RNA sequence: GUAGCGGCGAGCGAAACGGGAAGAGCCCAAACCAACAAGCUUGUUGGGGUUGUAGGACUCCGAUAUGGUAGUCUGUUAGUAUAGUUGAAGGAUUUGGAAAAUUCCGCUAAAGAGGGUGAAAGCCCCGUAGACGAAAUGCUGACAACACCUAGGAGGAUCCUGAGUACGGCGGAACACGAGAAAUUCCGUCGGAAUCCGCGGGGACCAUCCCGCAAGGCUAAAUACUCCCUAGUGACCGAUAGUGAACCAGUACCGUGAGGGAAAGGUGAAAAGCACCCCGGAAGGGGAGUGAAAUAGAUCCUGAAACCGUGUGCCUACAACAAGUCAAAGCUCGUUAAUGAGUGAUGGCGUGCCUUUUGUAGAAUGAACCGGCGAGUUACGAUUGCAUGCGAGGUUAAGUCGAAGAGACGGAGCCGCAGCGAAAGCGAGUCUGAAUAGGGCGAAUGAGUAUGUAGUCGUAGACCCGAAACCAUGUGAUCUA
RNA sequence: AUAUCCGGGAGUCAGACUGCGAGUGAUAAGAUCCGUAGUCGAAAGGGAAACAGCCCAGACCACCAGCUAAGGUCCCAAAAU
RNA sequence: AGGUGUAGUGGUAGGAGAGCGUUCUAAGGGCGUUGAAGGUCGAUCGUGAGGACGGCUGGAGCGCUUAGAAGUGAGAAUGCC
RNA sequence: GGUGAAAUUUUAGUACCUGUGAAGAUGCAGGUUACCCGCGACAGGACGGAAAGACCCCAUGGAGCUUUACUGUAGUUUGAU
């Protein structure tokens, strides 16, 4: 659809046009949920382990004779019901990542982007220029555009100084147009994208 | 992650022990004894909510029988006579009249005796 | 969507059943295994197809046949699939691969006369069923063994 | 690891177009004097794995 | 989990092709030549030569170039590791013992990672982003030096091209392949070739064809692993956990020895760790102090339960009681204020819990009590239900880039779209059969596939605990024979 | 108002007594083994003094309400001396 | 959204369904020296697992909502400490 | 007066007779006896404690032993090479 275009100074220039296949489709909420769960799982490290009865130190010998002592029969001091014994089952190192079908990944990405536009949370700017990286200036740009909530700032490749000046603000998340994920978009209340970043996204998708 | 036992175990056992207050010795003190007796108390309490209905009807009938005989009539004949007279007063009410308002009980007895003769 | 308001599609996700966690769950104590016997034991149970010592079904039956070392299996294409090409098209194993109709041609493409062909084609394939050849040429096309 | 096909079964049955299993017949090896011509003729014909047996062996032939 | 192997049982189980990571090729022996030494050859040295569209020696001519390197404490240079330097921005107010909490206005940010500070700090401290730094010693990369390799073409008369070798018999073994029809590789034993018109392989064997050239050696990378070192990470543990060991732990302790192997963290912000007094021989208390708090006093945070005791509201010395429950006077109390609470004379009814059993109050089993710990899990596969995406299609794997991410690329491959037959093969049919018959299985009469999730199964210790035993290294004759 | 059929998941393969019909036994057994029905099992409640299997009867719960079943009505102990 | 009507609602092995509570993760929204968790007491609420609210103790952290992942629930093992 | 364990132990306000019942009950039924708490004594019962019966049977358990069981094999011996 069409979205208002702003300059870095905040005055609204004429609207621009975004590809409808990417920003105009009906969001598929179930697909978005699937993509969110999968991506959150993919971040897990899975480095967790316990010692079962074989891994615990010692415990080879039979603690006492099978019969005649009046005690419960025991085969090892490291049996799981013993204090200090092996853990039964429990965590073992493993991966948590899985891959949805490609078509599902694409639909998920278009859904979140089309949801931002449908709610008018997509603020497209002509460009974000900084002679030198200065947080106060980008902070002023966010004020110029009346953005006070969590914002995903989507920059074109090579815009080092815009990325540097934006990143320290606690409410800002910076990505490049070619590294934008569903979790990135859903986290933000608003998306601030330069004009060239939007064009690159439309070339990626 | 690891989920240690925490406080749920203690909380649950404390509820059982509260139900066992007033029980003798270990039965209000030790969870296993207290739980066993609370279970038996539940079994008794359910069974006794049925039995209390039996016991009170037994009490009323006996009291009505004593008052009936004081009016020259047995319990069984009085209930037959009241049925013939179309009196629907129940045994709880009759026993109450037998004790608290004897004159009214006598008036009922006379109606029953009248109905028996007819 | 919002990270604080996630909702899965209905019926997409279910709660795992944990056995041996109390009697009122219905799987307490014996954990659904019942009482004693081999199948109540940890790791208990007989191998698949074991009939407790009755001669198993497979031992009762004879082995049959052999596998031909030179066996050739052809990728089957029927006429209804060739209606997808326009009149005068040159249908080729390459063309069918690009169309995604035949991803694996195996020993070659063989054309079969299941449906009705309605377009004129010059069809090239490893083999042709006699009926398929008649249908293709009856449609005014032509066949060629490669 | 992958589940393993029961090789002995795989030498004795065939997956049919309906997903059933075609099988040979017992009592077709020798002692044909002990069997009538009718029995021999009708044991010559193939059969299918019965429902009760199929449920018992189905996992053993999943990737046959 | 295919082809196969297999008491054709249980099970075992490839390889090539295809797609990737990484890639690199080279030296000898012999002929022949030269030198030397020796007993025409017979050794040493150097040259020469290196292979299958056969190569080389040799004999002809013709160029002393051009390229390469898996060489060296050869220097020079840069980088880098091993110390470091620098590094923005806050004051009040309310509460408090203390402020970072709070309120008020400010500011800094290429730094809002994190830690510390008398509670929770972007701006107090250590840091962080960023910029910067090396006398010395390593390591790496270049550059230079030096060293070491690197000839084309035409001729075949002759010579060379790995012997006790190949191979065979016998006996074993390895090949997924258990002697099998058993090729290929190897070990022991015995026998034992050819050599370019030659030799080996193409799964017994022969012919033909094709592909190669054994019996000599060397070779980076892609692969495996981590005792250690540096910087980090975690829907990992948080002291019965986590290493056996957070603590002076492989210690104490046990054992002749091999060997077995513990328990045990927390005052407070700061010791400010209680001057002095009093009872006591001391221990220990009581004051007085310190402290926000000492019922935080070192057995020191919190401080459950079992268990032990003190006070006392009600009850109890004619009663046979799984001990409660229902009914109930009297007495004593006053709440999450509820047709309240505690106790309870007396009356009715009433044989615990668990396990295991046809059946257990059971004179069957298990538990002294309390607390903590303690049992269906995960991975890879199979299959079904549910769910989502796409749909006669569905989908990528390894890998590459990328935050240990998403994602992109990657179509090799896998499932499905056609079956029937042991098979040749035919094909909406096909097999059986002489059959246009009948019958079997199929089509008619279509839904699949990827992923998630749950149920169950399979391979794994596979829900947890338990044998007597078996095997393989060790330690013991300080007891005893 | 169920039947089949297709598929996912089981558990069960020690049964007991009672009535009836048989065998075995001595027309003994709380015996043994079948058939048949019931109850127990896996069923609390009422009756049979107590008493899984007998008789009556199937507890979702509340009531200090009523009617009945087996079995009962002189006292224990509800109801006809 | 609810209402009416009829019927049904004992249960072992076992199948199905739906929930309670525990720790952790994410997002959101909150509470804490004007006292978090934990402990203890109470005559509190819900159909159940269980949930609040007060007093006291305690001295730093912790709820709630939605979703996710689990070393997720003990009274019995002549269990271990 | 000083010092001070242990086996055992579901909680116990822990009688008798006859009966009942998994067929031998302190605990169930009916009846009988019995004020509350101990001390010194005795062992009839708690199928008392101790030991997951050793007899008996079973487990396609184990071990040691035997032989004209099976299959192997060290050793010995005979021949070929
Ligand atoms: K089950
Ligand atoms: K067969
Ligand atoms: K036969
Ligand atoms: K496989
Ligand atoms: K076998
Ligand atoms: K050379
Ligand atoms: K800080
Ligand atoms: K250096
Ligand atoms: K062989
Ligand atoms: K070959
Ligand atoms: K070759
Ligand atoms: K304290
Ligand atoms: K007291
Ligand atoms: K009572
Ligand atoms: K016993
Ligand atoms: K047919
Ligand atoms: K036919
Ligand atoms: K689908
Ligand atoms: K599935
Ligand atoms: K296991
Ligand atoms: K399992
Ligand atoms: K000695
Ligand atoms: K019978
Ligand atoms: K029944
Ligand atoms: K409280
Ligand atoms: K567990
Ligand atoms: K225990
Ligand atoms: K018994
Ligand atoms: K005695
Ligand atoms: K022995
Ligand atoms: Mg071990
Ligand atoms: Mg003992
Ligand atoms: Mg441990
Ligand atoms: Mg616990
Ligand atoms: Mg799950
Ligand atoms: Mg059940
Ligand atoms: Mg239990
Ligand atoms: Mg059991
Ligand atoms: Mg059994
Ligand atoms: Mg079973
Ligand atoms: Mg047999
Ligand atoms: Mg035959
Ligand atoms: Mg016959
Ligand atoms: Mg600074
Ligand atoms: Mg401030
Ligand atoms: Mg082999
Ligand atoms: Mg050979
Ligand atoms: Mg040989
Ligand atoms: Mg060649
Ligand atoms: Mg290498
Ligand atoms: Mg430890
Ligand atoms: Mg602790
Ligand atoms: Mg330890
Ligand atoms: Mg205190
Ligand atoms: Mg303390
Ligand atoms: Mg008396
Ligand atoms: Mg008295
Ligand atoms: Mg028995
Ligand atoms: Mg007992
Ligand atoms: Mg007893
Ligand atoms: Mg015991
Ligand atoms: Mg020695
Ligand atoms: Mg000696
Ligand atoms: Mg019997
Ligand atoms: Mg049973
Ligand atoms: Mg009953
Ligand atoms: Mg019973
Ligand atoms: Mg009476
Ligand atoms: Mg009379
Ligand atoms: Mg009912
Ligand atoms: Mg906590
Ligand atoms: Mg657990
Ligand atoms: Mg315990
Ligand atoms: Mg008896
Ligand atoms: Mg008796
Ligand atoms: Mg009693
Ligand atoms: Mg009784
Ligand atoms: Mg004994
Ligand atoms: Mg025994």
């Amino acid at each position: 659809p069409n979205v208002a275009l702003f300059k870095q100074d905040g005055t609204q220039n004429g609207e621009i046009t975004l590809n409808e296949e990417i920003f105009g489709i009906e969001p598929n909420e179930s697909v978005v949920y699937d993509a969110i769960i999968m991506q959150r799982a993919s971040l897990r490290q899975g480095t967790h382990a316990v010692k079962n009865r074989s891994a615990v130190r010692g415990g080879g010998r039979k603690p006492w004779r099978q019969k005649g002592t009046g005690r419960a029969r025991q085969g090892s001091i490291r049996s799981p019901q013993w204090r200090g014994g092996g853990v039964v089952f429990g965590p073992t190192p493993r991966s948590y990542s899985y891959k949805f079908p490609k078509k599902v990944r694409r639909l998920a990405m278009k859904s979140v982007l089309s949801d931002k536009v449908a709610e008018n949370n997509l603020v497209a700017v002509e460009g974000l220029s900084f002679d030198a990286p200065k947080t106060k200036e980008f902070k002023q740009v966010l004020a110029n555009l009346s953005i006070d909530t969590k914002v995903l700032v989507v920059l074109e490749n090579g815009n080092d100084f815009a990325a540097l000046s934006a990143r320290n603000l606690p409410n800002v998340s910076v990505v490049t147009s070619d590294n934008v994920s569903v979790l990135d978009v859903v986290s933000a209340n608003k998306v601030l994208a330069t004009q060239t970043a939007l064009t690159q996204i439309e070339e990626v998708l | 992650a690891r989920v240690k036992g925490g406080t749920v175990t203690r909380k649950r056992r404390k509820k059982v022990l509260k139900l066992a207050k007033g029980y003798y010795g270990s039965k209000h003190t030790l969870f296993k004894s207290a739980k066993e007796q609370v279970m038996n108390s539940y079994y008794y309490a359910f069974r006794d909510r049925r039995q209390k209905k039996r016991d009170f009807r037994k009490l009323w009938i006996a009291r009505i029988n004593a008052a009936a005989r004081m009016n020259g009539l047995s319990y069984s004949k009085l209930m037959h006579g009241l049925k013939l007279a179309e009196i629907d007063i129940n045994r709880k009410m009759l026993a109450d009249l037998a004790v608290n308002d004897a004159a009214a009980f006598t008036a009922l007895a006379e109606q029953a005796k009248d109905a028996l003769s007819k | 969507m919002k990270l604080h308001e996630l909702k899965p599609a209905e019926g997409s996700r279910q709660v795992r059943n944990r056995v041996g966690r109390g009697t009122s769950s219905g799987n307490g104590k014996t954990a659904g295994r019942g009482q004693k016997g081999q199948k109540a034991r940890s790791g208990g149970g007989v191998r698949l197809g074991f009939e407790g010592g009755q001669t198993p079904l497979f031992r009762r039956l004879p082995k049959r046949g052999f596998t031909n070392i030179n066996r050739k299996d052809y990728a089957v294409v029927n006429l209804d699939t060739l209606n997808r090409f326009e009149d005068g098209t040159e249908v080729t194993p390459v063309v069918l691969k690009e169309a995604g109709i035949v991803k694996n041609e195996k020993a070659g493409i063989k054309v079969l006369a299941d449906g009705e062909l309605t377009k004129k084609l010059t069809v090239k394939a490893a083999k042709f069923s006699k009926s398929a050849q008649e249908a293709i040429e009856a449609a005014g096309g032509s066949i060629e063994v490669i | 690891p992958k589940q393993k096909t029961h090789r002995g079964l795989a030498k004795r049955v065939k997956r049919t177009g309906g997903g059933g299993l075609k099988r040979g017949r017992a009592f077709t090896s020798h002692r044909f004097h002990g069997k009538t011509k009718k029995q021999r003729r009708q044991l010559r014909k193939a059969s299918m794995v019965a429902k009760g047996d199929y449920k018992r062996i189905r996992q053993q032939l999943a990737r046959m």
